[PDB]
């Protein structure tokens, strides 16, 4: 059913749905959430769609999703209505989520939270490691 | 007698291609049928002066299945080489004079060779001597492949890894290159090339190679993936990151691999080959060293059985 | 809103039925599923319910659910009609994913798969490692 | 075939009553009448990853003693499990394809069962895991109470010193829980009493035991005084020294022990024994130790000899 | 003329609750106003035998704020560990013919005693000694305490770990017992409890205490909790995993903390303070720690100094 | 308020050309004329957690130049390797409630940048954080090339050696590129090349460069020859052995150099500068050390002091 006011993310490429969530971890609310996974779709066959009642992301939590979802689709629906769509632009910085593939790198013994600078570069995405100040594809660092 | 009784066994590059058949066709006979009497009466040493689990423990096994007894050790700390800097050479010239054969592996180059210029008539076999020989590992090796594969000629062998400084892959191209028909894929990091010297050795030869920079570019043709492991230390933590996932094989690699190929590698290994490969029907690498016994059994019978016996 | 066929999990406390599709690995097919976090159950207040079409469960993977949702009714739907319906009883067994909380079991290193016995006693189930043999109430070993 | 031929010998919870009756039987045959050649042309492997001296030396002359051959290291310095973090798996499943089966020792609880996951067909032989298991030692402290006291049930049973964390106590405990009749006496300090998942097991079997803090408090009722060492480095300095004398043994303290009572002790000792005890008619922990031989032989000859042959 | 006059720091024993808060003042007086040319012209022995990050760095970083010297190590590559014998006590009279005064932590209990019978008139200031003492540890806990309580009276505190072996939470609950009206609160592992001696001396003084089984439980009434580390080589693997959770802290526990209650550890925590702890108000370990350097200042100019103008 | 003022000093990323010319600028009125009471009531961390002989000693050297006190280790022999955790996290969160500055040196890529967000306000200078940065030796590198060039701007530098794995050769090409009409000549062995980042980096700001075979090749127009060790260790004996005697300098090869031309090392060294180099006016790399202390001195002051009136 078609939820009343909160947020829909919609048009998520089929396995990363799940993937969003744990990442992300949107499940650790006492939001009513309805998930659909490997629903029929157009644009791209098969998709997933996650629903967060009562809930809305920042314009940059939404940029978070590009290396995952680049051509998914934000809803921010209050009273029945898509009151304002948005699509998931790439961030300057992703934190928290990725593993720096650099092993003698210190954020791995350490309790600090990942990060690395975002930079396109035609074809990859190149990720620089805020410690290390190595960069590496985003096909390297999300690929393990 | 046999072609290789009383000889050394130091470098791939003095056994003819009559020498492995021999050995092989050996291994095969003992395999089938024990002679577990064969060596009864004669004292092996086996001197380990670099660490091995594999290469010692079949050696030592094999000189059991056969009936030899064994002295040695594992390490060279409690010897008189180790505590009071004795030679090497006066190690095995005192050695030579206790025992009927020598298996020794050392961390430098040429050691097992230099045994031999002070073990009198005493046979001394290479068990591994710094980045040049590994002969037996070779031999064992090349038994698998034949039983495997049913030949040892034309056939599509890709080894990965590091090339660059991997003795057991050097020793397998030239072995190999020893055969007819076979044409090799090398699958390496840039840093870790097969050296220039086997590549000029394969073209003198008019034998077939190519370079390849992932193991799945070549997995549809080849008979004998045979893989070792990627020396990580040999680079730098994030230069392997970036092309690690090439060199490294799991089971859904395996989708279009040729029903008779089989996936080899010398042992130990770390990250390179997945446990999920473990049960696949190409997974070969224990069958591998389980052949150790048979060879370097049969190794031991015609260096140490006079007139041959098969 | 009511798959033709497949299996319906109902009854799933809050904050599992996340755990469930993680431990489980319930998202890894291709078949449609429907997912619905902290829904009104009608006196629990709320409950996760998860719905995976075309595919069932036996009494085994069933009975994997007794510690997480012990309470849950697994509902087995076929022609859009819930034919049968069963709730899951303690297993033997429970492998691949518990942690041992011994330190230094052998599982910690090596490439094997987890496994407990299990049994009922005072107030509490308790997991005995196959490896080091050590017994634990199931409170620690979930509790991490 | 026997009923152990074939069967791994992991934990003293695997082993009915008749299974340690059948070893014992076994034990004390070979005893009395050897076999030199039962197991000719079996080769085995001695594979310690931690110390011993009792456990590693009995258990290698136990495989002459037969007949059969040994490969193997007392420690895993020189193997590539050790120098390139080979894994263990790995280690068994290579060794499998070479011996006939595996003695092994471990520091990490489990080891011998995860061995047992990857060697097919090669029976392992638990020679201690970390805190868990060491069946072998069971067996011989079994075979060493019913050679003394000549049985092993309506036995009065007491057992001194780290009763918290000795694997042996804790497996000896549960050996005789299978028999019937016997009554424990559990004397070791507060901070190291006996395991309550112990007691327990002891009253859903409505066995009798007991707890006293002085070796001299039970003396005049036992038939086995099994002590071990108190391991002092489990304890505060000053903590040890103030209930010390109550875990120590000494010759005057055997003043009215009974005449049929044997002194106990895996070994090694420490301090808990006095060495004044050892020409008293009591001490048994030298014979107890001969008598790892029988029994560790017995294993074997089950274990690999098909059929009964007592 | 003040109390502290070249007197030696070795025991909490040996100072009364005056001292106590003479030492306080001091520590107070000095943050406020620093006095960075007191102790020039002095030089400053730092005699570290056993590892430590916070207690050495701050003494000697206390000694470089007052304007003196430092001399020492961190280790043995001196004359005691290199060139034998070398006793602990013509070390010290060496040492003590160039320092003005000597710092020292040993892993033997009574050595700071020790030193102080061979140093002549140079006072020696005890960093620690075994599992006895550890006074300047104790001072800037109570300095930290009455700074965030606003007094060392009639105050809640709560002491969790291992409090059978630690000897800082000893040393605090003597030092807290010289004053009035404290309550305290012993959460530990049945295996690690408070010792008995010192609930005596907490009767003896008709003082509260209780046992309790988690932080949970008092959490709502305590004004310091004090935490410890409870080292897992104390215990069985498997024993810690069962309370283990009852004896760790994390943010979500504080939920009913008082607001003024201060979380207090001496350091290095390892697990029992999960970092999400470190963003809370309550968190005061790092803060606890740096006025080791008030206290330690406090105490060097008590001591080299005999009169205090400030 | 200058710019680098309680600034953290931890990749050469982070420094601008007016950043490095500020330093520079310092340094030589440091040099000219001196203020020993500069930094006088600073206490300086200096933890070394990797070996070093000159970043350390000269790091602390310029601490005293400056009048501040120094507080530190060389290893690690405190709570980090002794009491296991102690995360390098909290290990700073400590010292940092000491000193006024931390100098860091650390194996691991990123730990100066770590240190920086448990340092609250205290700057952390990076004397090596694993294969990324290295920034003093940059400072002291460039100023010891201003000092004998006279500028930063249309240089001929060589860079010989390792330039593949290198910190100091990346962070110093990373320098100079931020000044103009800069020529840099790469030569290193095959497998030690300059990595592709570097020369995209260098082709992206219009800098030319070139790799050449020996140093005789471009000696007639370097002004800065930058020698650095290739360790034989990052090849194979062999592999070196053949490309050696193009990497290494000797005085003779100096014939044809411009008078201004001075040799740098950043050191130490092994083979790869004769000594016959030393005697020769070329040879610069002592005074290039002797030159960490101004520049490291003018770090400390540019951070300590807001306003440094010189
Ligand atoms: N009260 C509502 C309104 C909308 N939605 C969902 O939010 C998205 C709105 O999409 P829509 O406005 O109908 O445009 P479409 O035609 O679906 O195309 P697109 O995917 O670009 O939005 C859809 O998932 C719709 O089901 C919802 O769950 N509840
Ligand atoms: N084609 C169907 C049939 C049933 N269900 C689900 O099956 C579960 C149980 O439905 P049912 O047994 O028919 O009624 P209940 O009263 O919910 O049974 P119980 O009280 O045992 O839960 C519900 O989540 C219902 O939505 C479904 O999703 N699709
Ligand atoms: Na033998
Ligand atoms: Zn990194
Ligand atoms: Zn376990």
């Amino acid at each position: 059913e078609a939820i009343k006011r909160g947020t829909v993310i919609d048009h998520i490429p089929a396995q990363i749905g799940f993937k969003l969530l744990s990442l992300f971890k949107l499940t650790e609310t006492d939001q009513r959430i309805t998930i659909g996974l490997n629903l029929p779709s157009g644009e791209m066959g098969r998709k997933d769609l996650i629903k967060i009642e009562n809930t809305f992301l920042s314009e940059d939590q939404v940029d978070q999703l590009a290396l995952y979802a680049p051509q998914a689709t934000v809803n921010r629906i209050d009273n029945y209505e898509v009151v304002g769509k948005s699509r998931p632009s790439l961030p300057e910085r992703i934190d928290n989520v990725l593993v720096c593939p650099n092993s003698n790198c210190i954020s791995h013994a350490e309790p600090v939270s990942s990060s690395f600078a975002v930079r396109k570069r035609a074809n990859d995405i190149a990720l620089k490691c805020k410690y290390c100040e190595k960069e590496f594809s985003h096909n390297v660092v999300l690929a393990n | 007698a046999n072609p290789l009784y009383q000889k050394h066994i130091i470098s791939i590059n003095d056994l003819s291609r009559d020498d492995l058949n021999l050995v092989l066709a050996t291994a095969a006979k003992l395999k089938a049928n024990p002679q577990p009497e064969l060596l009864k009466h004669k004292v092996i040493a086996s001197c380990f002066f670099e660490a091995s689990t594999r290469t010692r423990l079949s050696f030592e096994t094999s000189m059991h299945r056969l009936g030899a007894s064994v002295v040695g050790f594992s390490d060279s700390a409690n010897t008189s080489l180790g505590k009071k800097g004795e030679t090497l050479a006066d190690t095995i010239s005192v050695i030579s004079t206790y025992v009927d054969a020598i298996v020794m592996r050392h961390p430098q180059e040429g050691a097992a060779r230099l045994a031999t210029e002070f073990s009198g008539n005493v046979p001394v076999l290479n068990a591994g001597d710094g980045s040049n020989q590994h002969p037996t590992q070779t031999l064992l090796d090349l038994f698998t492949i034949q039983e495997t594969q049913g030949r040892l000629d034309n056939l599509h062998v890709a080894m990965v890894g590091d090339l660059k400084y991997g003795r057991t892959v050097h020793s397998l191209t030239q072995a190999l290159a020893k055969f007819d028909g076979n044409r090799f894929y090398f699958i390496a990091p840039d840093a870790l090339a097969m050296p220039q010297y086997i590549l000029d050795m394969l073209d003198e030869k008019g034998i077939a190679w190519s370079l390849h920079s992932s193991i799945e570019e070549v997995m549809a043709e080849v008979d004998i993936l045979y893989m070792t492991r990627v020396q990580k230390e040999r680079l730098d933590p994030s230069e392997y990151a970036n092309v690690k996932a090439q060199f490294v094989l799991r089971a859904s690699d395996l989708h279009n691999a040729k029903a008779n190929m089989k996936v080899l590698h010398p042992l130990p290994r770390v990250d390179e080959i997945a446990t999920d490969v473990d049960k696949t029907p190409h997974a070969w690498y224990f069958q591998q060293a389980g052949n150790g016994i048979f060879a370097r059994q049969a190794l031991l019978a015609l260096v140490l059985n006079r007139d041959l016996v098969l």
